[PDB]
């Protein structure tokens, strides 16, 4: 079953080739690193609350209505499913008269839910949006590079058969000179395409100043 | 301020050529090297305000200090005519190119002490000045490796350890400038790729200078992309993308020797490959024998994939018996290989689905 | 920014090295850097010219350890955690040594403190080793060796804090989040330990007496609701949660998760600002629903909106969708109040889940930009 | 002393760099006008000298 899941996960290898879903897949994939970075802290807080709840409800193995926070595995499972809202609130009630521990558990579970569902999840959404902005800034070029890598993986002459049936057995100098001259000219033009700044204009004012001095001296003579 | 000297500096700064000429002719007691409130003599002011006749008049005067700094300031501000006029000074008789010669005052220099005129010209991207200096043999020294252990590098490291890194990054900034790359080497694209790779390598090693080295590698990549952008016919496109087709042997019966494209992919240029000039060649290589299949719709290509999935055993059977054929040569195409592998994966997924055919309902 | 050689960098960052005495055997007299930090310049320190000097100070004797990978540094932290008793033993006997001078480095101090915290967290984890897989008061109340180690760690943390409040002063020490949270955590730990000690004292008196002795022999099912053991366990659980919350102190050091933690933390102020209004609307709906369903204590199918505590709990869990809709139905024939409750609950859900939560998301995005 | 020398050097360098960065600003209408009035005054002076 796990191998079937992984085999169907492998289906994303050839999707970069398609123009419709290539750049979309690349953009989604570029977010996974930030998702993992956030998930590290998520797991840290998860371990915090898991160990706290396990230490709280370790003794009341039979008093609890369910086995939610009895063992480490059960506490991990309950807190994990609390993320998706699949864990109920009755996992805090105790059949014994002691309301101190029950209310401590209520407060801890509420703090955990506020931290995870409201705070951490919304901050994850914000992080994903912030990353996806700059991802969309350069999505086309990155998708083009990925598709080029996919093409170059097949440009080789080695493999021709698929997985089935696989088991059985000078001018250049002239062109460079021309292109370099063209690049020099184009770079000079692009430099000329810049905005005039104070220094540049001043150099012109000093021209007029020197011209005026020369002309007035010639007039004096 | 010895009002004669103040008047001389005032005339020099604002291009009063007749007054400065008459003073140079008739004073015989004026201090030529007198400086203003910012420690700038007549030559530095004239260079700064771009006065050519005053510059020539001062250059003809001997015992004139601050000439190397004058050249450096002229280069940093462009001023090609002034740079050429200064280079004709006897101090630059092809001997001072690339101590205390470049100081702009009693203590210190205008720029970093390691920034020679060629490095400064490369930094400012002054193509005329860079070409002139290169014609005079000026060269950037290509600083040693980061982990170099030679005596000179060791002395530089143990002396300052902060001027060393700044000198290294200044030399790399000069090397990575588009002007120096275009005008210095005989193979600007290959040299630019190699320098971009080297700068990318050094970006990881130096944590503080990571942004600077990444920016320089980006400059090299920009130079390569721009050089590709200017191609007009297929000959120039092949020259930029592939290289020297004479020294390099053919990749295959009709392949353009994609070795340089492989090198560009390995160096993560990311834009020399994504450029439309490279894109058209890559697409032409992608469809070697399927000239008419390019214009088909997506549904047609999906139907082709399904047909290849149906006929994969036939293709495998005919590959061994007939190596070269009308269909055999088509099957060797890269797009046909990709379609065959995708169809094989579809068959595998279908087998996975149908393995549980006993309990679908 | 204009400095070119190390002399100018020292002149700008440190000041006059002649009038100012040396900070240590090789320190550059960081007094001006302290002043710049106190004045929140935020960019005179973050500049690469200052960054290189701070990094050089950070690794005084660990010249080669700078180029190691993150896994190597994690291994170093684990090794320091293993060998902390040896380091403490050799510090007293040999003040100056090849290892002793290395231990005095600031990075080694940070690694030692982080490894000590890892040891404390491991002790907290292993204190419940009896019931990882699964599961007479004199036996229960007595301390274990793990418990004694945890008590010693807590006492050491409390004494270190006290030293800090003495070396900084009341106001200086206080206005700091770590100091504020470390005080609460240590207070709760001390409360748990004191409750456990009181339970042990009562058990010891009962055992010394060998009626007044029958109560202490009762099982947990018949224990008093206000027993010190229960309070101790609850306070210990909360203190464990706070101790694991303290783990974020050393995460800013890492480049991978430092800026991410700072960015997430800068949103908490806006989250609190929104939560004030959230609590206002919550109080509104809570009091309305409590006044609506106060009388139908027995008619209701459940006790959701019977008391103020129950109404608060139901409305809080409605935020996460853990509260059902049957909390509105009434077994009586009166549909007027039942439909009033339906309308109020629907308005509450629309305001909270849809409106307020989406506006909180928008506020978080606007801040995070 | 050494510190005074270094401070003097760095202050001079900062003055020069600040002037350059100011020169790195975009020209605006007022600045260009000051130049037009130069040419105007130069024209008046030259025409007066020609008249004489
Ligand atoms: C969005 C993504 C969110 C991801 C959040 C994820 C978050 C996961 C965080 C880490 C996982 C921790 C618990 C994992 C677990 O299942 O418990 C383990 C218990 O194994 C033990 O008995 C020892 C448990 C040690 C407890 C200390 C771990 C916490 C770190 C301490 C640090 C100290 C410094 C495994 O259980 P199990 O035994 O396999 O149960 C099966 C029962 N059976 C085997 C009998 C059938
Ligand atoms: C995202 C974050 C969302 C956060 C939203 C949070 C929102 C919380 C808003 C404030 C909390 C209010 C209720 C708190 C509560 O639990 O009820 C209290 C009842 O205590 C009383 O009996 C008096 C209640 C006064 C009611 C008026 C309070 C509202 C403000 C009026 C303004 C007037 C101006 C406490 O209950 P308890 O008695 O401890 O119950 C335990 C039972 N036991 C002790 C017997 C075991
Ligand atoms: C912190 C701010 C201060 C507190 C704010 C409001 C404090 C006022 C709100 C809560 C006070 C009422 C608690 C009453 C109580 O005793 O129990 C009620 C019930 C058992 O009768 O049990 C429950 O159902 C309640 C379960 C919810 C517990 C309260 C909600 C916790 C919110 C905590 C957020 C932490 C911050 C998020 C993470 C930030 C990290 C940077
Ligand atoms: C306000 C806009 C005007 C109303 C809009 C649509 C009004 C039209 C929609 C609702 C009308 C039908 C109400 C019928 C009814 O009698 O009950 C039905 C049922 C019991 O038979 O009970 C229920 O299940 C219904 C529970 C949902 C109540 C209606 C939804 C409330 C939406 C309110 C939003 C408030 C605004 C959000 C906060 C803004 C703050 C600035
Ligand atoms: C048909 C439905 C009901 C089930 C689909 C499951 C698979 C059979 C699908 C999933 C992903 C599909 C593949 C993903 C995209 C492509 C790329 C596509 O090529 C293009 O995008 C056209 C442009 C180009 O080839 O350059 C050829 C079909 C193929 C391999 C698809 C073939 C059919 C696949 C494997
Ligand atoms: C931010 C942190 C560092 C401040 C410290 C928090 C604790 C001191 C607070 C937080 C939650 C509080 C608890 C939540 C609610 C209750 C329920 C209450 O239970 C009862 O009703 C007593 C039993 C009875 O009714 O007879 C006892 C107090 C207690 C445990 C509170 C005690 C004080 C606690 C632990
Ligand atoms: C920074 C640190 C050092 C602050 C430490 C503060 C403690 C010295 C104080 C503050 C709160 C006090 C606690 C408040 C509540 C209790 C519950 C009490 O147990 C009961 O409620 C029994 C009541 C009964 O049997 O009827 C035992 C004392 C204790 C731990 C108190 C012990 C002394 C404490 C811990
Ligand atoms: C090992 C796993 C299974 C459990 C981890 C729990 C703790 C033992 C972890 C949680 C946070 C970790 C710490 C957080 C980050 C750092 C900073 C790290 O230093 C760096 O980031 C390298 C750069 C530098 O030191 O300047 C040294 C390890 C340390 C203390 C980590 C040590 C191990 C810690 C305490
Ligand atoms: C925006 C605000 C200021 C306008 C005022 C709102 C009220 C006048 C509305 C809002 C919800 C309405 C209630 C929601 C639905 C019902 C159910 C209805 O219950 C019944 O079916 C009657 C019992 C029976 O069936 O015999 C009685 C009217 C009532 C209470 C409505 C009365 C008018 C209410 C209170
Ligand atoms: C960054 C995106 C995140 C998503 C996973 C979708 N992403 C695809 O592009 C994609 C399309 S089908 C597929 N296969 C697959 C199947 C089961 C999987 C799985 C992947 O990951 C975990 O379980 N992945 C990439
Ligand atoms: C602004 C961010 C918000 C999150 C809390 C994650 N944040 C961390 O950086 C972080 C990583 S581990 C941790 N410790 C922790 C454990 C239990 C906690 C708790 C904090 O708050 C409430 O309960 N906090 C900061
Ligand atoms: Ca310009
Ligand atoms: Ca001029
Ligand atoms: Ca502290
Ligand atoms: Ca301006
Ligand atoms: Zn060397």
């Amino acid at each position: 079953a796990i191998a079937v899941v992984l085999s169907f996960s492998r289906i994303a290898y050839i999707l970069p080739a398609n123009e419709s879903f290539g750049p979309l897949q690349i953009s989604l994939g570029r977010t996974v690193k930030d998702i993992f970075k956030f998930m590290v802290i998520f797991i840290m807080v998860f371990v915090a609350f898991m160990i706290g709840m396990f230490n709280l409800y370790s003794y009341y193995i039979g008093a609890k209505q369910n086995e939610a926070f009895t063992t480490v595995e059960e506490s991990f499972k309950t807190l994990f499913w609390a993320i998706f809202g699949l864990s109920e609130v009755k996992s805090v009630v105790i059949n014994y008269n002691h309301k101190f521990i029950e209310n401590i558990g209520y407060v801890l579970y509420g703090v955990y839910n506020v931290t995870m569902v409201i705070v951490l999840l919304n901050m994850l959404i914000a992080m994903i949006n912030s990353s996806f902005q700059e991802i969309e800034d350069d999505a086309d070029v990155e998708w083009k590079f990925a598709r080029a890598k996919l093409w170059f993986s097949y440009f080789e002459e080695g493999r021709t058969l698929p997985v089935p049936f696989n088991l059985v057995p000078r001018q250049y100098q002239k062109i460079m000179k021309r292109l370099i001259k063209r690049y020099v000219l184009q770079a000079q033009i692009d430099k000329e395409s810049d905005e005039v700044n104070e220094g540049e204009l001043k150099e012109i004012k000093q021209d007029i100043s020197s011209l005026r001095y020369e002309l007035l001296e010639e007039k004096s003579q | 301020l010895s009002i004669e000297e103040e008047r001389f500096l005032d005339a020099a700064e604002y291009g009063n050529i007749p007054v400065v000429r008459k003073m140079l002719e008739e004073c015989h007691s004026l201090n030529v090297n007198c400086v203003d409130y910012m420690g700038q003599n007549a030559l530095q002011l004239a260079v700064a305000n771009e006065h050519l006749e005053i510059t020539e008049l001062l250059l003809k005067k001997e015992n004139l200090s601050r000439v190397g700094d004058a050249l450096l300031l002229a280069i940093s501000k462009g001023y090609v005519r002034i740079v050429e006029a200064i280079l004709s000074h006897p101090a630059f008789a092809e001997g001072k190119r690339l101590d205390d010669f470049y100081a702009y005052d009693e203590d210190g220099t205008r720029f970093s002490h390691d920034v020679t005129p060629i490095i400064l010209a490369a930094h400012c991207q002054e193509y005329e000045i860079v070409h002139t200096l290169l014609r005079k043999g000026a060269r950037i020294e290509r600083p040693h490796d980061y982990f170099c252990k030679c005596n000179d590098c060791n002395q530089k490291q143990k002396h300052d350890s902060f001027s060393h890194s700044r000198s290294r990054i200044n030399a790399y900034k000069g090397l990575a400038s588009p002007a120096y790359l275009s005008l210095s080497s005989e193979d600007p694209v290959m040299t630019a790729l190699e320098l971009s790779n080297e700068l990318a390598v050094l970006a990881n090693i130096e944590k503080e200078f990571k942004n600077d080295y990444k920016k320089l590698s980006m400059q090299c990549k920009d130079f390569v992309v721009g050089l590709l952008d200017l191609c007009r016919n297929t000959e120039e496109v092949e020259a930029i993308l592939n290289g020297d087709v004479e020294t390099l042997q053919s990749g295959d019966h009709g392949r353009p020797n994609l070795s340089r494209l492989k090198l560009a992919i390995k160096y993560e240029v990311k834009k020399f490959v994504a450029h439309p000039n490279c894109q058209q060649q890559l697409l032409s290589i992608w469809y070697e024998n399927l000239s008419g299949l390019r214009q088909q719709t997506m549904a047609v290509k999906f139907l082709v994939v399904l047909a290849v999935a149906i006929g994969l055993p036939f293709l495998a059977l005919i590959y061994w018996f007939a190596p070269c054929s009308k269909m055999g040569k088509i099957m060797r195409g890269p797009f046909m290989k990709f379609v065959a592998h995708a169809a094989s994966f579809t068959i595998f997924l279908g087998l996975l689905v149908m393995n549980a055919a006993d309990r679908f309902e | 920014d204009l400095c070119r050689n190390t002399e100018e960098v020292e002149a700008i960052l440190n000041g006059d090295v002649e009038t100012l005495q040396s900070g240590d055997h090789g320190r550059p007299n960081l007094s001006r850097l302290k002043l710049a930090i106190k004045y929140e310049v935020k960019k005179f320190v973050a500049h690469p010219n200052c960054q290189q000097q701070l990094l050089s100070i950070w690794y005084e004797n660990l010249s080669g350890l700078r180029q190691q990978t993150m896994a190597v540094k994690f291994l170093v932290v684990l090794a320091v955690a293993i060998g902390l008793p040896f380091l403490a033993l050799i510090y007293w006997f040999a003040p100056c040594s090849k290892m002793g001078k290395i231990m005095r480095g600031p990075f080694m101090k940070f690694v030692a403190h982080a490894a000590s915290f890892t040891i404390f967290l491991g002790l907290l984890v292993m204190n419940a080793a009896d019931r990882f897989e699964g599961t007479f008061r004199m036996k229960t109340s007595c301390f274990s060796w793990m418990e004694m180690l945890i008590i010693s760690w807590v006492i050491g943390m409390i004494w270190a804090e006290c030293k800090e409040i003495w070396t900084q002063g009341p106001k200086e020490y206080l206005f700091e989040l770590w100091n504020m949270l470390d005080f609460g955590m240590l207070a709760i730990f001390a409360a748990s330990f004191i409750a456990r000690f009181m339970a042990f004292w009562h058990a010891s008196k009962a055992q010394s007496i060998i009626d007044n002795v029958k109560y202490y022999n009762l099982a947990r099912i018949k224990w008093d609701p206000s027993d010190p053991q229960i309070i101790s366990e609850g306070l210990y659980a909360i203190a464990v949660v706070l101790s694991f919350s303290r783990i974020a102190y050393i995460l800013p050091a890492n480049e991978s998760f430092g800026p991410l933690q700072i960015s997430l933390g800068r949103t908490v102020k806006d989250i609190f600002k929104f939560m004030v209004i959230f609590i206002m609307v919550f109080v509104a709906f809570m009091i309305g629903m409590f006044n609506l369903y106060s009388y139908y204590i027995g008619a209701k199918q459940n006790e959701a909106f019977t008391t103020v505590e129950e109404s608060f709990k139901t409305l809080f869990w409605a935020i996460f969708g853990l509260s059902e809709v049957k909390s509105v139905v009434i077994n009586y024939n009166h549909k007027f109040i039942e439909n009033i409750g339906y309308v109020l609950y629907g308005v509450y859900n629309v305001t909270m889940v849809i409106v307020l939560l989406n506006m909180l998301i928008a506020m978080i995005n606007s801040s995070f930009q």
